[PDB]
């Protein structure tokens, strides 16, 4: 189960999703303090 | 980023933190020894190779470093120990010729049992 | 990116609020795609996990699909299978040689040094020479000593390097090894394949048809046929390796193996099933669902212990049988096996070679590295024949003058 | 934060005219049910 | 095999002899629209103004009118 | 039938965050407005209620 869950393709998807997530969080707070 | 690097660091940090908390749990319940700290002092001192004792004396008499000159002093000690161990691996030790290397890596000799007791 | 403006998003209390903030719209899009990824994961987990409930196994072979031929466990048996391609022990190092040759091409373990050697011989215009070493000189000839011969052979290396470079150029140009920078492990396997399938880089030269497409004549007719007949066996062996590895992966867990291969030289096919050892059934296989598959070690111990210990309840007193079971009992009852014991009969084909290894102790030094094998056409005998024929040849060359 | 409440204020009358009223019973201006008569 | 197929064939013939709803009266525990019986009605969100447009052609997709 | 026509993640998220955005914040907003009492007006509103709150 874990060998299927943490496969390289799923790993790269997790990483890209988390990157865009942290990006949008910090960008939203940047534009929210900019109000 | 790069979960493949994060997971080993995550588990390493977990177990090392647990080790620290266990050390704290053991130093408060059972307070530290006052003088056997010298026992462990000298018994971690004894296994320091000879190529480092040259700075140990240099560590005693003032002229150690500022903080940076030692951190480039013990580097070459590490490296000469490294190459010495490489030569002990390949060409053997100082009192040991190729026949004895073949003896040791073929596991031909048993540990001395008569001399044990 | 303001996609909720055009005409037809009016009437939604939250969408019109998203009209006023682009960040809300963008995080909405991110969440929308992430939820779909999550759904795909849920479904494909379900679809690879549910089929394991419906798998049932033939109970007579226990999912093996194949039973034993006892006639062979003790010109031979004719019921039990066709011997495999590797039962021929006298063909082992030959096949291994062919395979390691083919594997030498693909190899990129020494990629960086080969690359910078190609970059050194490539331009030969850099020449940022540092400080040359304090050069030694060899002990001159007429001093016969193994150390001296080592030194002289060590000093004779640069001219021989140029000589072999003349005879065999850089392997990157003879295309004997994989190309200069076809792959490096830091790009994308997506890119690395495309580069691999550009021009027959997935094969070594000896099978590549580009090398042979120019000459095919009346003489043999094998130059374009007997290389296609080798490419075919190559791909067949590669596919067999893939299949065997899929079976090993299914047996690493306790799953039933997906590829049902034909019997072999010691086994016959199960009669109860067809040799198909399992299948799907629409009935849930309660033993897998309730986790009762494996048989609790003590039970198997009891079974095997009562199967290997039969009992004789009748006694030869009344029944007039004093001989044990079997046939030819009267003839059944008619050297140094108690010390050294048996002689192993699987390895006579090396006896000769060992004898040679005793007649020439000098062959045991580390300077010699023979390819390997057993027969007269392989390994040690090749070096012996070369040595003897060359010494006789050039000694007779001395006889001319 | 501020953008959000500003936008929801920009449409405040579009939301609902439903006015919840605060009913008191102890303040003197409150009227009993038996207070109203001739009814 | 013939018997095991004739069973299904008899059942299919019986289902064919029905042919429709002629003879079947109305019923109040079982309306014809699953949405009435199951109490399904849209809310407020997910309401696009030009979604009704789509609605129409979906109807036009199934009412079989090749205009679309 | 009735299971596969429930609202999915998108609509449930819309529902609960819209209900936190519309009927708890905007009603407090209305009480603040008609206690204190066109973009410029919404500014002193967002401010005079930043000041006191
Ligand atoms: C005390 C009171 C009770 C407390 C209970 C606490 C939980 C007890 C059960 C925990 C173990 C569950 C189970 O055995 O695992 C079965 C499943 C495997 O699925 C399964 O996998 C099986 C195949 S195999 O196991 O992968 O090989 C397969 O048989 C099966 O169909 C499939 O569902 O394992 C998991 O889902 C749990 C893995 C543990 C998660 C680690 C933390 C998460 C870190 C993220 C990385
Ligand atoms: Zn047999
Ligand atoms: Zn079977």
């Amino acid at each position: 189960f874990l060998g299927w869950l943490l496969a390289p393709g799923r790993l790269e998807f997790y990483e890209k999703a988390a990157c865009v997530a942290i990006a949008l969080r910090v960008l939203g707070i940047v534009i929210a303090i900019s109000t | 980023p790069r979960l493949a690097a994060v997971m080993p660091d995550a588990v390493y940090a977990l177990v090392q933190g647990t080790h620290k908390l266990g050390e704290y749990a053991h130093d408060l319940v059972f307070p530290p020894t006052p003088e056997d700290l010298r026992k462990l002092e000298q018994q971690v001192n004894a296994t320091i190779p000879r190529e480092f004792d040259r700075v140990r004396q240099r560590y005693a008499e003032g002229k150690i470093a500022n903080d940076e000159q030692l951190s480039s002093e013990l580097e070459d000690a590490s490296f000469n120990w490294y190459r010495r161990q490489l030569r002990t691996s390949v060409v053997g030790a100082t009192d040991e010729e190729l026949e004895d290397v073949a003896v040791r890596k073929l596991r031909l000799e048993p540990p001395a049992l008569q001399a044990s007791l | 990116m303001g996609q909720f403006y055009s005409r037809e998003f009016d009437g939604d209390p939250y969408v019109d609020l998203m009209r006023s903030l682009p960040e809300r719209e963008l995080v909405w899009w991110a969440q929308k795609v992430i939820w779909l990824a999550e759904g795909f994961t849920f479904v494909d987990h379900f679809a690879r996990t549910y089929p394991r409930l419906l798998q049932h196994k033939c109970q007579r072979c226990k999912g093996a699909g194949v039973m034993t031929c006892p006639a062979c466990l003790g010109g031979g048996c004719r019921v039990c299978g066709t011997a495999c391609a590797w039962d021929a022990e006298s063909e082992w190092m030959e096949r291994w040689g062919e395979w390691e040759s083919r594997l030498a091409y693909y190899d990129k373990a020494t990629g960086p040094l080969m690359d910078e050697w190609y970059e050194d011989v490539l331009n030969a215009g850099n020449l940022e020479e540092d400080t040359p070493p304090v050069e030694d000189d060899p002990p001159g000839p007429e001093v016969t000593g193994r150390w001296a011969e080592h030194d002289r052979a060590l000093h004779k290396d640069k001219k021989r390097m140029a000589a072999l470079m003349r005879r065999w150029g850089h392997p990157y140009d003879a295309d004997a090894n994989l190309g200069y920078q076809i792959v490096d492990p830091t790009a994308s396997m997506g890119e690395n394949v495309w580069n691999m399938a550009q021009v027959y880089n997935s094969l070594p030269p000896e099978l590549n048809p580009l090398r042979t497409q120019h000459l095919a004549d009346r003489g043999g007719g094998n130059t374009q046929a007997a290389v296609e007949a080798a490419r075919s066996a190559f791909d067949a062996q590669v596919v067999m390796e893939a299949a065997l590895l899929q079976n090993l992966e299914a047996a690493a867990q306790d799953l039933p193996k997906p590829h049902r291969l034909p019997p072999t030289a010691g086994t016959v096919a199960c009669n109860e099933c067809g040799g198909a050892a399992w299948g799907y059934s629409f009935f849930p296989n309660t033993a897998v669902m309730f986790g009762l598959e494996r048989p609790f070690w003590g039970d198997t111990l009891a079974r095997l212990s009562k199967y290997w210990n039969p009992t004789q309840v009748a006694d030869p007193a009344r029944t007039g049988q004093l001989l044990p079971y079997g046939e030819g009992g009267l003839r059944r009852l008619l050297a140094l096996e108690a010390v050294v014991g048996k002689a192993p009969a699987t390895t006579g084909r090396y006896r000769r070679d060992l004898e040679l290894l005793l007649a020439h102790p000098e062959l045991r030094d580390g300077a010699l590295r023979v390819p390997g094998g057993w027969g007269p056409e392989g390994g040690l005998q090749t070096y012996l024949r070369g040595q003897q024929e060359e010494q006789a040849r050039m000694q007779r060359r001395r006889d001319l003058a | 934060y501020r953008r959000e409440m500003l936008h929801v204020a920009s449409k405040l009358n579009f939301r609902t005219p439903a006015r919840e009223v605060r009913i008191d019973t102890g303040s003197p201006d409150f009227i009993k049910w038996d207070d109203i008569n001739g009814i | 095999a013939a018997v095991a197929a004739g069973w299904h064939l008899a059942s299919f013939a019986l289902n064919l002899a029905f042919w429709g709803v002629e003879g079947m009266p109305p019923d109040r525990y079982w309306p014809t629209s699953p949405r009435i019986r199951l109490q399904i009605r849209p809310g407020r969100y997910g309401n696009m103004d030009g979604g009704q447009r789509v609605y129409m052609d979906y109807l036009a997709r199934s009412e079989g009118v090749p205009l679309n | 039938f009735s299971t596969i026509t429930q609202p999915d993640t998108d609509l449930i998220a819309r529902q609960e965050k819209g209900t936190l955005f519309w009927d708890i914040w905007a009603d407090f907003l209305v009480t603040a407005a008609d206690y204190y009492n066109e973009q410029n007006s919404l500014i002193e509103n967002i401010s005079n209620d930043f000041d006191n709150l």
